[PDB]
């Protein structure tokens, strides 16, 4: 049961990675434009 | 093992350390943003 | 002790919400000009 | 206590990727006390 709440887990850290990720780049972006 | 927690715990808190003034830094960063 | 992985990882995904979070209304704020 | 060392000096590793991200925001604090 842990080894299955730890590989839902990194999962987690993962799509938060990738949402800021993506946010980030659509903040630089509208810098850039600015 | 008890020598090596203690080094982990010691270098820990210097992390926590560096996470307040990280978020101390967020703070000068939204200030230097709304400074206009 | 795998439970630190989870731990971790929990961390991790609370720490980068926030800025996930954040610049989206950044992003807004910045194209608004 | 091996492993949970193991799995501590793992997560002191990514500390010190936590201090690189201090250090590039401090970065992007410096470029934007100088862009603005």
């Amino acid at each position: 049961n842990k080894a299955r709440e730890e590989a839902i887990k990194q999962l987690r850290k993962l799509q938060a990675q990738m949402k800021d990720y993506q946010r980030d780049l659509d903040d630089a972006r509208a810098a850039r434009e600015e | 093992l008890a020598a090596k927690k203690q080094e982990l715990e010691e270098i820990l808190h210097e992390m926590e350390a560096r996470i307040e003034e990280e978020e101390e830094r967020s703070q000068q960063l939204q200030a230097e943003k709304k400074k206009m």
